[PDB]
């Protein structure tokens, strides 16, 4: 009773516009944790799933694929950044709110929270995405110490397979599917412990985004900044029209920014469109009524210019 | 060792001998004392005795994959990390850096400098014999950056005991 | 049902006189977590708030303009300087005296444990008020260590969206509203983690306190010092004018005062008065029934001369 | 009630092929723990079991053979890398499992949890089977401090035998077998505390998996990553044959990979797997009903090739 | 001391004398200066001082049996535990390593040399006089790297004063 490939690559490209190899790697991820299921005895208490490690820059996408894969599949999330055994119990505690959400809008008394101590742990003990982000900060070189890989030792037992006691019984913890991502800028994946190397076998890297990636994430995606203000404006009772010669210059008006100081990724076209929605936002109420054509023109003049600091002729002889 | 770079046309060289000196003794002459950086966008040339002007070369690219390649941020950035109240040790070495746009020369003792107008930089022993030719021709040829690295270099391993004629000449783009 | 920011700034201006540019940012920060409501589904549980970061002084109206936006618009407030899930355990808290107070001063019995732990948490996870003061102060460079960046990395997880738990609930932060102050005279934003620097769009940027807004500060605002002392000394039976040209001397003297020693901001005017109304405060009620007035040749003579230290001739040859 | 060695050592070589005196060693510890029953009063309460150490490279079998171990034998398990006590909390934790799906299928109300207090505690007393995994982790050199050799003293009074105190009551150790596994490449056995050698005389040293040793754990072993993915594939409507030719070309294809890299043992195998099942995987479903054969020609052609990273032209002259 | 490796036909000798020298006087003159690491699979000699000299023996080996006896990272992983922000002291002496696949020279200091074209290696005092004579014989004759390093380690032993005629040489496979 679940998704094939095919259609979680294309339910995610509608949230998570660009990355590829990103998708096809997580989906498989979910899809053969159930085939799991139509197994045996033998066959089937015994296949960890293929962990995954996400290589990539910051701001491309590597937390979305696994948010947008704990509700587009519904199962316990958690995101973690380096106790390591509470990162069970939290697991679980995001588990009640979903075999109880539902169920108690399905429900009806019929409370018996004596099931929810053995069905809320089955939703955990199979549908489990533990998600690690900067992982790549806990390798040997550092210049110092090295007890960051002692994290990367107590971390070991989850991502093996042991048995977490929680507020709500023993949660397994085998079958989990762990997702890890990192820059891996400095590092290297192979500076992890050997270990568990071999505990996350799938290797997908994504890529940055170019000025053409951040025009379509600027629309296309559910809830795009194009819409949430064509919304929030609305509110307002005032219309807005955002142009598409005047979105590409918003796109490659927040890529000239990234590449000119830290590379913060899809999140720098958050504080472009908020100097943008500048203007608007503040007297939009005493302007009920009104569409107002947001192009180059406009956009233009909206914000300014951003050149370098100053770096050189400060601190250089 | 001899380390040149000069600039000219929308053209960045940087070459470099191969003698490894041990007392006056000559150890290897081949060695390549001008590698490549990110991913091949960065030239460095380094010179004072491998240890340390390894260290240097290492440090600094640790600074390039960590700020995008912005040669004069991660120049500075690294150059930071000894003007500070906790010392980063102190290196016996130089660099000579240099991408498509700018180029300089980094001490590790913590200090970045730029080139003077003519957009000519040299170190090491065989350092102003190289300059000196350099500044030389490109004031009086036309000769492109490259031939003049390539002719300012010989210029120098005949004058210089510790730089030989067996170079490595690397250029952008 | 909440004002417009046309309102909210002119609701300020007489707590906070001076500033500007701060209101209206701090505005249009609470106007559009209400615009957030008129929306569907889809379009409504993904809009996070877009959080302020206010550049100023000390005691230029930085904290002032925070509190004066939990009360003037009423939410759970709670201000913090650099555990980090016990900000929100805190926050909750402090929406106890909205519901076991308030949803009994309106609709005064009635009390039902189980209707408060969905009354208060409903107005966290909208009304959330979350204000960081002295920000700067855990910035990368700070000459040895940089553990200052580890409390930036756990105060993540709360400004992006995470689920704390605290003793009424699992309260979401996901909408939370957070306002990080600095002074960032040594640093700059961008010593910030990128991972965060897109997390905190709205960059505001408060002016020093000059001599004519100190005079300002003095009188206009609601309970100024002028009147607070007015009041405080009507209790005496004493009656006590303040001119004009006496609150010049009071401005331009706790100014002179501020350019010549650490800038503590308007706090400074405090010191002050304490310091001129020291002689009838002690001797107020042994006085009943008087008209003082205070002017240029009293606020003279009341205080003395506040020149340098002797910095030099003590350590310089 | 239990097998013999020469059983319990077959009944090992369907999971975990290769070793030998691994296992030997292993089996007469389970059978001289069950010898230790028929016996009178004296020569029974006293007869500390022949602890086991094993030494050997990373992935050949130091855990499975613990494992192994554990189930086709029945008994608590628990596996620990250097609290200290909170490792028998854990073994008795894991003991009911084998009282409560033991006795609940067998023993079939009957509650009474005063009565299995005294039925689980002599279980783990009597099976208990304790694995220290990288004991050589904690050696005197290392090169500043020695406090991993006051681990090594606070893991004493177990291997010894001291009485726990879990919540289940006081529940002893001096009968319980302890096994410990370690590369012992950088130290020796003898880098041990003397006072605590002689706690652990067997002495198995196990060998690392050559090219035919790698391609007999693909098939051979129960849930063989042939199998495994043979029937994973099969709920997708697809069969899929693993011709011999292109055994010897995954066997010996893992381990071309692990004399150029970190040597991480059989685990080598998954992450070599699943980038052979990385094109079938994904597209298994769309093509339901299909045999496949996977040979040397769809190995070869599948994952590429792999030659060492670059390391000399990169940091030498 | 002088300490010399020939390549020759698949073939990887290392010798060296036996003189342990303290001022101008010969304190021993039996000391076995090529030793064999990781069950036989690597040569090393080394030249600077026993305790140094030593000290920088032992790194080499825990970094190979930690790296499955892969000379040329393992010399890596040592070079690069110098080149660091935390320094690893320092050593006064270097050496000569070498297996069926490669052979270098590792100094104390940090760094890692591999040899010329013609794959000759030598250190310490008497080491030039060894390399000269080596380079000689294996440019002009036919003799193996046996045979070459013999007669090499003896022409050195009669010119440097700190190396004697007492030499243990090495081989591979
Ligand atoms: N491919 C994408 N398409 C559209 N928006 C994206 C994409 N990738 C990231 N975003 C945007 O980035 C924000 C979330 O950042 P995200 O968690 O993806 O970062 P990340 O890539 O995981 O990096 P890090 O974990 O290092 O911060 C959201 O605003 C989301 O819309
Ligand atoms: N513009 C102003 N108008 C009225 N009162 C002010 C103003 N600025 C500061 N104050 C007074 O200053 C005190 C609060 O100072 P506040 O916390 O705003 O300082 P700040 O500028 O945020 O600096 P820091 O956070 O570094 O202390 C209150 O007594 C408040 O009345
Ligand atoms: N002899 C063997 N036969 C079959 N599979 C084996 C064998 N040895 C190891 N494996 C495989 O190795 C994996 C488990 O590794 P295991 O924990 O046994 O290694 P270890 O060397 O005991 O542990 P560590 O790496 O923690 O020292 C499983 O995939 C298992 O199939």
């Amino acid at each position: 009773s679940e998704m094939t490939p095919r259609e979680i690559v294309s339910e995610l490209d509608q949230h998570i516009i660009g990355q590829a190899d990103a998708k096809r790697a997580v989906a498989i991820a979910l899809r053969n944790r159930w085939r799991r299921m139509q197994l045996q005895e033998p066959l089937r208490h015994e296949v960890t799933p293929k962990n995954i490690l996400m290589i990539g820059p910051t701001g491309v996408g590597k937390t979305e694929i696994a948010r947008r894969l704990a509700k587009l599949a519904n199962a316990p999330f958690i995101k973690v950044e380096a106790e390591v055994d509470s990162i069970i119990r939290d697991l679980t505690d995001s588990a009640m709110k979903l075999v109880r959400q539902q169920e108690i809008a399905k429900n009806r008394k019929l409370i018996n929270p004596e099931e929810l101590k053995q069905k809320a742990i089955d939703a955990v003990e199979q549908n489990g995405i533990v998600f690690i982000d900067e992982i790549d900060k806990i390798c040997k070189k550092s210049g110092a110490d090295v007890s960051r890989e002692g994290v990367q030792r107590d971390l070991l037992p989850l991502v093996e397979g042991s048995t977490v006691s929680t507020k709500h019984g023993m949660v397994k913890t085998d079958h989990i599917l762990f997702i890890a991502s990192g820059a891996f800028q400095v590092a290297r994946p192979s500076d992890l412990i050997p270990e568990l190397q071999g505990r996350l076998p799938i290797r997908v890297e994504l890529t940055a985004l170019s000025a053409a990636d951040f025009e379509r994430i600027l629309t296309e995606p559910h809830a795009s900044l194009t819409e949430q203000y064509k919304a929030l404006m609305a509110t307002e009772g005032v219309n807005i029209a955002f142009t598409t010669d005047a979105v590409k210059k918003i796109a490659e008006a927040a890529f000239r920014v990234n590449e000119k100081t830290e590379n913060i990724g899809a999140r720098r076209l958050h504080t472009v469109m908020e100097r943008l929605m500048d203007k608007i936002s503040f007297s939009a109420s005493d302007m009920n009524g009104q569409t107002v054509n947001i192009d180059a023109a406009y956009v233009a003049d909206a914000l300014g210019e951003v050149v370098e600091n100053e770096d050189l002729s400060r601190f250089i002889l | 060792t001899t380390i040149v770079s000069v600039r000219r046309n929308g053209q960045v060289v940087v070459g470099g001998d191969g003698q490894v000196s041990l007392g006056n003794t000559v150890m290897k002459g081949n060695a390549r004392k001008v590698r490549r950086l990110y991913n091949g966008k960065v030239l460095a040339g380094f010179a004072g005795g491998t240890a340390d002007a390894f260290t240097l070369f290492e440090l600094f690219e640790r600074k390039l994959e960590m700020h995008q390649g912005h040669l004069l941020k991660s120049a500075v950035e690294l150059a930071k990390d000894w003007r500070t109240d906790r010392a980063l040790r102190k290196l016996e070495a130089m660099l000579i850096v240099a991408d498509e746009k700018e180029s300089l020369i980094i001490t590790g003792i913590g200090d970045v400098v730029q080139p003077e107008e003519d957009q000519i930089l040299a170190i090491g022993s065989g350092g102003n014999y190289a300059l000196s030719a350099a500044r030389a021709l490109v004031e009086n040829t036309e000769l492109s950056a490259h031939e003049i690295v390539e002719k300012s270099l010989r210029i120098a391993g005949d004058i210089c005991v510790f730089t030989n004629t067996n170079f490595t000449i690397e250029e952008l783009p």
